[PDB]
């Protein structure tokens, strides 16, 4: 069962600089509770938010993005560590 | 409940009643989350770590089996750091005025 | 030398006066001796651990590289024990009643 | 002047395996106080003294001795950590 669903919306995780990425993190078993944001290599200072979005990514924008949701269960768990990274100018997906 | 310990129990005590208050601040009253990690180290820490920026190094080197809840033994680590800290932060010279 | 600290590092500081306490009770106030070690776990910890007679194991955990002195980061490998055994020593059930 | 005076019997610093070094520290400045024994890699429980001998110095008890001497003003004062270890068969001096 997944604990923590995130879902971004370029699947490729590598964009082009100034790409969008889009975060969504959620629970397809549980209700959508407190998701905190963790990013290896530096966290975003942003609220916990269901749904990131991260459009025009900087060279300084990169790192695994980790879903932190208190679960009711469980507790705040964490996620797998998507390495959202920029390469050469192109599109995955 | 925590009745009236010994000597050596109660200055352990006093660590344990401290980190229940941060326990029991969000879900899970039980291991501490990233938010009161950051909210520690960026508020209650800034005398204590040298560095209050830099945190997911740290935290990552608590629970190498990403948990993201600062428990027993896992929290150990820090707490080690911590203990070290207030003993060698920089006082090779003088800091504890 | 020692004035009141912030509320993460009170909780610490409150191990490192016991500490301080036996450290200066006997030669070397920077540490603890073998003897007060002795006397602290079948004394001080007989609440604390299950153990107060096999002291020889614990102390030789810390002693390691044949210090035979509980100073720092040494004697945070029983701290890390202690400060994990007054929270998780039978309590996965029921102990600190 | 010098707060603590690390005086040793051996002025090299270094000797021959099997040899004797006493390690004086005085203060030519206030009367005698703690000295605490300090040695930099593998610090041994000594009791506070101001004359340590050490005779038969093997290759464990090398390493960079220092006397931290509790004075009124200067409370944990550190001094000169001198490289005591032992060398080939001679004298320094």
């Amino acid at each position: 069962l997944e604990e923590v669903q995130l879902v971004v919306e370029p699947e490729g995780g590598a964009v082009a600089p100034g790409g969008t990425v889009t975060l969504t993190c959620e629970v397809p078993a549980q209700p959508s509770p407190q998701i905190h944001w963790m990013k290896d290599g530096v966290p975003l200072p942003l609220p916990p938010s269901p749904v990131l979005i991260l459009p025009e990514i900087g060279p300084q924008d990169q790192g695994t993005y980790s879903c932190v949701a208190t679960h009711s269960s469980h507790g705040p768990q964490e996620s797998r560590a998507v390495s959202i990274s920029i390469i050469e100018p192109g599109e995955e997906g | 409940a925590a009745e009236p310990l010994t000597e050596l129990e109660e200055s352990i005590e006093t660590v344990v009643t401290t980190f229940f208050t941060f326990a029991r601040q969000e879900g899970r009253k039980d291991s501490l989350s990233v938010n009161e990690f950051k909210e520690l180290v960026t508020q209650q820490l800034p005398h204590l770590l040298k560095d209050v920026g830099s945190l997911d190094e740290k935290m990552k080197s608590l629970d190498v089996n990403q948990d993201s809840e600062l428990k027993f033994n896992e929290y150990w680590r820090l707490i080690g750091e911590l203990a070290k800290e207030i003993r060698k932060k920089k006082d090779l010279k003088i800091r504890k005025k």
